[PDB]
């Protein structure tokens, strides 16, 4: 222990699931977008 | 107009050399920089009221409405000054070195 | 300004009397700038002393010029090539002597002579090869 | 497997690297195929039942 | 450039640049964003005094993943913007064809380049 | 500071750079320089230590000045032209002017003097601030008049800036002089390079904001002006060590860091515009800035300055977490030289 | 009579020649 | 006096550990540091190297010269050809400057 | 035998208000740590 | 300009004043209303290198 | 694999370099041309907006 | 050409993640494979030289050395475990990735086709190598040499930046395939005279030449022994790499421009070859030795002639090996001496009797005995300086009999003679020290057997 305990010793709980969930956010919008991407250009050009 | 207009620019360029020359007491130069503002002020007016450009009378009083704060701020400094040297001479402004 | 380009109008180690004449007041020129910024800065005690220094720093300059002029023109003068990045050298050679005695430094005159006759000499290689300086923008 | 305490998953590095190595050394073919078999001093015609040249 | 026709004047990507193909999301330089981040976030646990690797696993993950997202979205703009270069580019040098003539050099056996020995 | 104020301030501090960048009608470009002016005033003098205030009435007279020169060539281009805004018809004279009165906001060269003198005294974040956020505004007025300013009066403003700049480096050993030196370099850069690429301009402005902002941020985590006091980071906190030691390597440039590529692309272009005699002598005494850069390396990193006993003493307390940023952008500088192609 | 509109560059983006084509980058 | 510590005398390694072999103070890795270097040193470097070098195959081509050779000379001297004509490039194919 | 870490005086070189100190340039002493004078 | 947040949010706090043929008040035309017209109704879509 | 794999590799290269180096110098070239010439959507300076002329009556000639 | 570099980088992630205990071994061990990797691109059946990929290729000029400097990193790794053996575990660590670094750039540099590829990772291996001499640099002078190595490389190499910017806009690639393969006659003006200085002052530089070579002398003297490795057998041929590829363009300048140069580095050769006749620090022999059969290889890269160049690659692959050896023997003796001074330390094979057969083929190696391509090496240059002008044999005639002076000398002061009297006892060979050695002369005995790998390009 410490005589003047840690700010941090028990995770900050909101800041793991902003971290955590946006990072599954951007990906989810990642991914999406190449997909999306990959056909507005086949479509747009020839395929 | 051509005359009158060379006159005032000759005349912020000779305040232009008043405020790049100090001498002693900065009160004058903030004094010869508000010269300046006058003399802007006074050929944006002029031009403007040759152009009969009404559209733009805004700005020589914006002019004006800025210059007038610009120079609070400049004398808030000079006091500021005269209250820890007590004698406002651009002298002693050296520690900066 | 019609004036200073005349010296590269004609030929180099023609006309001495113009190149020698025509190169002291540049560096005259640059050195009442000089002196100019030495006394604006770092101020004198008096008028005069820096009066004087105007007139040091006026007449070191001066006569770096000259002897440059002079040095160039006769070099090519009697070598009898008009266009050598040498000629200015041993211009620029002697222009960094004078500099060297005004100072009263021998040493001052070794990187004087390297260093102010390699630029004179860029010169004249600049000239020579149509360098161009300051461009306007032609992407 | 993996073995932990620097057992197989640091020995296992650098000899991994070399296979990702190899895997773009043969991909940087792929990519600069052009001429595959267009070359004149070797442009042979496709022996029968053979795909292309060099791969 | 600007003023370019039809310039979006505050765009990010304008809808033209869904033509190109996009950025294939392992394209190295998405991957090197990755590592970059990677090593933004082991730095700032070792700079805070941090058990460098084990520790902030959520943020390592924030990291590597903030950046590679700004990547695809950054090279998707910057392929536009060259892929622009070239639109503007070609068709200058036809619309002014004659500044732009096609040269035609020589076989060699025509030109007589020098040859200064080497002896 | 009465929070209030402070928004006000920081507002007026923000508001003004903006409101130059976004207009058009130059006299609203002058008022965004008017109301940066007025606003970093109050921050500057914030310890109000007999130093500050000769910071800022020094500050305030150098900016006010050029204020009212910009102000002049507005009020001119008015009379030579109905428009309030700089135009190809422009008087040459109009537009010099006007680029030695912004150079005289920026401290670019001939009016270098005011920039070290002011960084002085005054705290390190606002000097940041001062460095950094105040420097945009400015240079924004110049890219819109990209094609208008002369060549021959920036390039030997830019060249005398890196000559300046770098003498003053090596004599200066007061860590926020050092910054204030290289400040005058680089904007020598990117005035170079301002009427031919102003997207390089842009860019050896974004690194070098990039680069500064960390570094200073590195001072002041252990709040040390004097390279004897950042001499002995390794025993306050030994990481920074690491990328203090690339961040001012990646300021000068050396190859392998973010650094070069301004520098690079700045030399490619004017070349490409054939400036091979400016670019030359500018790349030179570049190299001189790298060796005061080193010089500090040496004491901070690469050699182990002896400490005071009391320094065991601060390493007891827990250390104060740097910025998020400083690590994002620390990275961001040193490290993005492969990503150069899409940079450009 | 007002100048002559200049000429408008026409067709529709094809990913860039060769890509960037700054020094050594094979991108 | 800055205090500083006094000068740390370097220890006879060989002392304990009398099998040192020089890379590190305590026994077991420094065998395991010499019976891996030694090996992957010499024994599958120097020789497995050496070994494949060795069978790189007519390296630079001048296996494949010593024999096309022997037949061009065999083909130029038993057909009367001059064994190396002295033009290479055929004199037919330049187009030399005419006027010249 | 060790590796020359620099003494004190190597240090002190890097004090005083300008690295490479001149005629009347010594006459600068460093500016007061607090960033206040007396 | 450098950043065209006016544009782009359609508003025009700065661009309705800054020729002397902009509206004026009360619909008085400023002296050379018709040139500048014709200047810039000339120099529009043409770029400054060719309105020069 | 082979000779053939390198030469044919090596041609494929040079091809790819050759026609970068070609584009290099036609762009500086073009850029050139549009910035005097001004005639092409690169370096086209600004001139103020026709949209805010008063076409109205205005009570004057 | 990823498998020599892409393994490498990986090194790096195992000198951290792995036991402190266990970094040693885990490292020095790997890149001996990685080394063997290296091995394939010697495998050239064909004169078409190997394009890999667009960015990394390997010919002749350079297939030789990207093995040397794969095989120097297991051994500089081997050298420095004992100083730095006293360090904090992660002082070793960096120490370790800082010697890896150099060979991943310099294995680049190297194997790089375009010409700035080899300028940003030619001057980035300063930043690994200053690290390398100034953070462990024994003496109180190395914040000195550190500064003297980063000024005369950097001064030279921005006009070398200039330069190759000019040749792109000039002729349009930095490519040296395409390079070659492309008309780039210099035309003999001012400018031009000085555009060929441009590019190869840079490479002059870190290839000490006479006149600036005082940088290597200062920087070898208090760098450590890893440093000093790299310096003489990789660090100093990344200037003749240079000058092989660059004067491909700037082909009709040198005719005329090189005159200069040639006799700058033939007198200098005697002069260096000299001083190392009496010179005290024994390290610093070894660097005026490194100078002046260094000053031997700007006097054939630039007479030209296949049979020079052909040398020089010789020549410049059997004195790395060479150098080493001798900079780490000097160590061995540095560390149990503790002083550097050549007087001290008298008898050694009395003491130390392997050491010393070591010693004794590393001056072997270092004079020029003919069965050995050190030999062979400065035959070839000899004969082409020869055809230069038949009077250059003088000079270069007066060098050969200073080099086998000097040579002598250091086994005859350092490991022969009665021993001296009490040194702080002199502790036996480790079996490092002797491998270390074993690992660079076995490998020169090796190459001497069939030369033509490292035969050059021409
Ligand atoms: C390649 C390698 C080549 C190797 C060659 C051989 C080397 C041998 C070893 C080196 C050696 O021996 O050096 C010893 C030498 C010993 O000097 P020192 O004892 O330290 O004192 C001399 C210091 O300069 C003293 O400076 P200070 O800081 O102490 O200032 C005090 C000084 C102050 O000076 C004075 O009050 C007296 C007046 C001096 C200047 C007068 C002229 C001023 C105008 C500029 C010069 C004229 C230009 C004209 C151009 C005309 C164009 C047409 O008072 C003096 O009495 C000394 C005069 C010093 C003159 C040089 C410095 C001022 C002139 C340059 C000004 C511009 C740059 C700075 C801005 O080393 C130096 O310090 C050299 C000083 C700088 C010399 C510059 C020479 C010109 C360079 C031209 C470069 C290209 C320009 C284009
Ligand atoms: C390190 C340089 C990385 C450069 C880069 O990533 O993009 C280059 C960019 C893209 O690479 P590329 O050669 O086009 O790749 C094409 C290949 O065929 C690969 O194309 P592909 O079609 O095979 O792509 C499939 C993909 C499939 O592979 C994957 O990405 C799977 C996931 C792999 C994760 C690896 C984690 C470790 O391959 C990759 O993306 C991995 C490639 C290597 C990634 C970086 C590894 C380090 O172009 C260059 O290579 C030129 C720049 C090279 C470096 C110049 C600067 C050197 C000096 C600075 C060194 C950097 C540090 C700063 C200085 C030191 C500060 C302390
Ligand atoms: C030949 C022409 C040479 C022109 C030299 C101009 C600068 C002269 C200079 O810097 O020296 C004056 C002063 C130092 O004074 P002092 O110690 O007495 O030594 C005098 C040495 N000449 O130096 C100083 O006080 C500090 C530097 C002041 C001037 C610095 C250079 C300012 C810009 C000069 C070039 C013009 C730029 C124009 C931009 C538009
Ligand atoms: C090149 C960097 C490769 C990094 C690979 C992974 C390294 C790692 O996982 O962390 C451990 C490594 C060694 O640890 P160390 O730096 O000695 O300090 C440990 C304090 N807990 O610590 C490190 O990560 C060192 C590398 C940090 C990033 C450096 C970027 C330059
Ligand atoms: C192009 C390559 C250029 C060269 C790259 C390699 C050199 C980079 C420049 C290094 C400059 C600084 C050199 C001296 C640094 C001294 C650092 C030091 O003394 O260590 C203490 C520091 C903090 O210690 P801590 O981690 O908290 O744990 C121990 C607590 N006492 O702990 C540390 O600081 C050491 C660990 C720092 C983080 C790891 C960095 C290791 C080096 C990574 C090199 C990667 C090279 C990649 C090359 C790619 C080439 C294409
Ligand atoms: C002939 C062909 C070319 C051959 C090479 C010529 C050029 C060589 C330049 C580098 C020479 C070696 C370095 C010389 C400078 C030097 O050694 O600096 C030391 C000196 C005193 O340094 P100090 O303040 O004690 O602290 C230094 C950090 N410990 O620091 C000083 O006194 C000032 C040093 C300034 C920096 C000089 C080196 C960089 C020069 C950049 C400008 C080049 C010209 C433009
Ligand atoms: C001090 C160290 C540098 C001294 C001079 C080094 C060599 C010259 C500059 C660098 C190399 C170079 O590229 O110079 C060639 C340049 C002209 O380039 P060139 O390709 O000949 O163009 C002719 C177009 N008709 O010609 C030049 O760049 C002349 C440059 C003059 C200034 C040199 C640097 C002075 C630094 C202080
Ligand atoms: C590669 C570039 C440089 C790299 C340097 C560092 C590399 C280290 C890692 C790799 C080490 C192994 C690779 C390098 C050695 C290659 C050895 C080799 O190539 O042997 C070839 C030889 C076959 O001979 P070959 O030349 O093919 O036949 C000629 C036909 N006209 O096959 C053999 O005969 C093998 C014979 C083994 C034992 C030979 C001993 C002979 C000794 C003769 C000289 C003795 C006196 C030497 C005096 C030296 C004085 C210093």
């Amino acid at each position: 222990f410490y005589v003047r305990e840690p700010v941090n010793a028990k995770p900050n709980w909101l800041a793991v699931g902003l971290s955590v969930g946006a990072s599954v956010f951007m990906w989810i919008y990642l991914i999406q977008t190449h997909n999306e991407d990959v056909l507005e250009y086949k479509r747009r050009n020839g395929l | 107009m051509p005359s009158t207009f060379f006159n005032l620019t000759m005349a912020f360029s000779l305040s232009l050399l008043g405020t790049l020359m100090f001498r002693s007491h900065l009160m004058s130069t903030l004094l010869c920089l508000e010269g300046m503002v006058l003399s802007l002020f006074i050929m944006t007016s002029v031009t403007s009221l040759n152009s009969n450009s009404m559209s733009s009378m805004p700005i020589p009083i914006t002019i004006l409405v800025f210059a007038a704060c610009e120079a609070a701020v400049g004398l808030a400094l000079l006091v500021k000054v005269s209250n820890t040297y007590g004698t406002d001479y651009v002298q002693n402004l050296n520690l900066l070195q | 300004k019609r004036f200073f380009e005349s010296y590269h109008e004609v030929p180099d180690g023609t006309q001495c009397h113009r190149k020698t004449y025509i190169t002291t007041a540049l560096g005259g020129i640059c050195g009442i700038i000089g002196s100019a910024y030495s006394v604006s800065l770092n101020p004198a005690d008096s008028t005069l002393e820096a009066v004087a220094r105007v007139g040091r720093y006026t007449f070191t300059a001066a006569a770096i010029g000259a002897m440059f002029g002079l040095t160039t023109c006769v070099s090519a003068q009697v070598r009898e090539k008009p266009d050598d990045p040498l000629n200015y050298f041993i211009g620029g050679c002697a222009g960094g002597l004078t500099l060297g005695a005004r100072t009263h430094s021998y040493g001052t005159a070794a990187m004087g002579c390297v260093y102010m006759g390699t630029a004179a000499a860029l010169f004249k290689i600049g000239k020579l090869e149509g360098w161009e300086l300051f461009p306007t923008p032609k992407v | 497997l993996f073995q932990l305490l620097r057992e197989h998953w640091v020995h296992i590095l650098v000899p991994a690297g070399f296979v990702f190595g190899c895997y773009l050394d043969r991909k940087d073919d792929e990519k600069l195929t052009a001429f595959r078999n267009k070359s004149m001093l070797f442009q042979r015609e496709l022996r029968p039942n053979e795909e292309v040249t060099w791969k | 450039m600007n003023g370019r026709p039809g310039h979006e004047p505050l765009k990010f990507l304008p809808d033209e640049a869904r033509s190109l193909p996009p950025p294939k999301l392992n394209d190295p330089r998405l991957v090197y964003m990755g590592l970059l981040g990677y090593c933004t976030g082991l730095m700032d646990n070792m700079l805070r005094m941090r058990p460098v690797m084990r520790a902030g696993l959520h943020r390592q993950l924030l990291f590597v993943t903030s950046f590679v997202f700004a990547g695809y979205f950054y090279l998707k703009r910057q392929n536009y913007l060259y892929a622009v270069k070239d639109h503007d580019m070609f068709g200058y040098i036809k619309l002014h064809p004659e500044d732009f003539p096609e040269k035609e050099k020589k076989t060699y056996a025509e030109i007589l380049e020098p040859f200064h020995p080497v002896r | 500071m009465n929070p209030i104020t402070l928004a006000i301030i920081y507002f007026t501090i923000f508001l003004g750079p903006v409101i130059t960048m976004s207009s058009t009608n130059l006299m609203l470009m002058w008022v965004g320089l008017e109301f940066s002016l007025l606003a970093i005033i109050p921050m500057l003098i914030n310890k109000k230590n007999p130093r500050s205030t000769e910071a800022a009435t020094k500050y305030f007279v150098t900016q006010a000045t050029a204020s009212m020169i910009i102000l002049l060539a507005i009020v001119l281009n008015y009379k030579q032209l109905g428009t309030w805004m700089f135009q190809q018809q422009t008087n040459g004279l109009i537009l010099n002017m006007t680029l030695m009165a912004l150079s005289m906001k920026l401290g670019l060269a001939p009016f270098h003097f005011w920039l070290p003198e002011v960084t002085q005294g005054i705290p390190l974040h606002m000097g940041l601030i001062l460095l950094t956020w105040q420097k945009i505004a400015p240079l924004s007025i110049l890219i819109q008049i990209y094609p208008l300013l002369n060549s021959t009066i920036i390039l030997m403003l830019a060249i005398t800036s890196i000559f300046m700049g770098a003498w003053g480096g090596l004599n200066q050993t007061q860590m926020r002089k050092i910054m204030a030196y290289s400040s005058i370099a680089h904007m020598g850069w990117m005035l170079a390079i301002l009427p031919y690429n102003p997207s390089l301009t842009l860019l050896n402005l974004m690194i070098y904001i990039i680069l500064t902002a960390p570094m200073f941020m590195a001072l002041m985590l252990n709040n040390s002006m004097t390279i004897n006091s950042i001499s002995l980071l390794w025993n306050k906190t030994p990481a920074m060590l690491t990328m203090i030691s690339l961040m001012l390597l990646s300021l000068g440039g050396l190859p392998p860091l973010t650094g070069f590529l301004p520098k690079w692309i700045i030399i490619t272009e004017l070349m490409k515009n054939n400036c091979l005699i400016m670019a030359t002598l500018m790349a030179m005494m570049a190299l001189l800035n790298l060796f005061f850069y080193t010089r500090l390396i040496y004491s901070t990193s690469l050699t182990m300055f002896p400490t005071n006993n009391n320094s065991k003493m601060m390493t007891h307390q827990t250390k104060t977490k740097p910025n998020l940023m400083f690590s994002t952008l620390a990275i961001m500088s040193t490290m993005t030289l492969p990503l150069a192609p899409q940079l450009i | 009579a007002r100048p002559e509109p200049n000429p408008v560059i026409e067709g529709d983006l094809k990913p860039a020649k060769h890509g960037t084509r700054f020094f050594f980058w094979t991108v | 006096q800055w205090q500083e510590d006094p000068e740390p005398e370097d220890e006879n390694v060989y002392a304990k550990n009398p099998d040192f072999h020089g890379y590190d103070s305590d026994p077991v890795v420094d065998v395991w540091n010499m019976r891996a270097v030694f090996f992957f040193g010499f024994s599958i470097v120097l020789v497995f190297g050496t070994t494949f070098v060795a069978y790189v195959p007519d390296y630079r081509m001048q296996e494949w010269a010593r024999r096309e050779a022997e037949r061009l000379v065999k083909y130029r001297e038993v057909n009367g050809l001059p064994i190396m004509e002295s033009n290479y490039f055929d004199p037919s194919k330049i187009q030399l400057p005419e006027d010249d | 035998a060790r590796q020359w870490q620099p003494d004190i005086e190597w240090a002190e070189q890097f004090s005083g208000a300008v690295m490479y100190p001149s005629k009347e340039t010594a006459h600068w002493k460093p500016p007061p740590w607090n960033d206040v004078d007396i | 300009p450098f950043l065209d947040i006016q544009k782009k949010l359609g508003i025009s706090l700065d661009r309705h004043f800054m020729f002397l043929s902009a509206e004026q008040p009360y619909k008085n035309a400023a002296r050379c209303h018709a040139f500048e017209k014709e200047w810039i109704e000339c120099a529009h879509g043409i770029g400054g290198t060719r309105a020069k | 694999d082979g000779p053939e794999k390198n030469y044919e590799k090596t041609l494929a290269i040079l091809q790819i370099e050759s026609e970068k180096a070609e584009l290099r110098l036609k762009e500086q070239e073009v850029r050139r041309l549009m910035r005097a010439r001004g005639d092409g959507p690169w370096y086209q300076f600004p001139t103020p907006e026709k949209e805010f002329i008063d076409h109205s009556p205005k009570a004057t000639p | 050409m990823l498998k020599i570099i892409l393994p490498s980088l990986m090194l790096l992630p195992l000198t951290w993640l792995s036991s402190p205990k266990k970094t040693w071994t885990n490292v020095t061990s790997y890149s001996f494979l990685i080394s063997l990797t290296s091995l394939t691109l010697l495998w050239q059946t064909d004169e078409n030289y190997k394009n890999f990929s667009n960015m990394f290729s390997s010919d002749p000029l350079s297939t030789p050395l990207i093995i040397l400097t794969a095989w120097l990193l297991p051994l500089m790794l081997m050298a420095s475990q004992n100083h730095l053996k006293k360090d904090n575990n992660v002082l070793q660590k960096l120490y370790i990735s800082m010697l890896i670094s150099l060979q991943i750039l310099l294995i680049m540099t190297f194997s790089a086709t375009e010409l700035i590829m080899f300028y940003i990772l030619f001057e980035a291996t300063l930043i690994p190598t200053l690290i390398i001499i100034t953070r462990w640099g024994n003496q109180t002078e190395r914040l000195n040499a550190g500064i003297y190595f980063l000024f005369y490389t950097l001064i030279g190499s921005i006009p070398l930046l200039i330069a190759l910017i000019l040749i792109q806009n000039h002729v349009g690639t930095l490519n040296l395939m395409i390079l070659s393969f492309t008309t780039h006659t210099l035309d003999a003006s001012w400018s031009n005279n000085l555009l060929w200085l441009a590019c190869m002052m840079a490479f002059l530089i870190k290839m000490p030449l006479y006149g600036v070579h005082l940088w290597l002398p200062k920087a070898h003297v208090e760098a450590p022994i890893a440093g000093s490795m790299i310096l003489a057998a990789i660090l100093l041929k990344l200037g003749s790499y240079g000058m092989i590829r660059i004067s491909i363009i700037l082909d009709p300048l040198t005719k005329y421009m090189a005159y200069p140069f040639i006799l700058l580095s033939l007198w200098g050769m005697i002069m260096t070859s000299s001083i190392c006749l009496r010179q005290t620090d024994l390290k610093s022999l070894i660097a005026y030795s490194s100078v002046s059969h260094m000053a031997l290889v700007i006097a054939s890269i630039m007479i030209q002639t296949p049979w020079s160049f052909m040398g020089a690659t010789m020549l410049m692959i059997a004195h790395g090996l060479t150098s080493s050896l001798l900079f780490c023997l000097a160590n061995s003796n540095y560390e149990r001496i503790h002083s550097r001074t050549m007087i001290m330390a008298r008898g050694l094979q009395m003491v130390f009797p392997l050491m010393a057969t070591w010693w004794l083929m590393a001056s072997l190696a270092n004079l020029a005995l003919p069965p050995s391509i050190n030999l062979m090496g400065e035959l070839f240059i000899t004969m082409s300086l020869f055809s230069w002008s038949n009077f250059t044999i003088i000079l270069m005639g007066i060098n050969i009999i200073i080099t086998g002076m000097y040579s002598m000398y250091m086994i005859i002061t350092t490991q022969r003679g009665k021993l001296t009297n009490h040194m702080i006892n002199l502790q036996p060979s480790h079996t490092r020290e002797l491998t270390l050695m074993a690992l660079h002369m076995i490998p020169l005995i090796l190459l001497t057997t069939s030369p033509k790998l490292i035969t050059g390009l021409t």
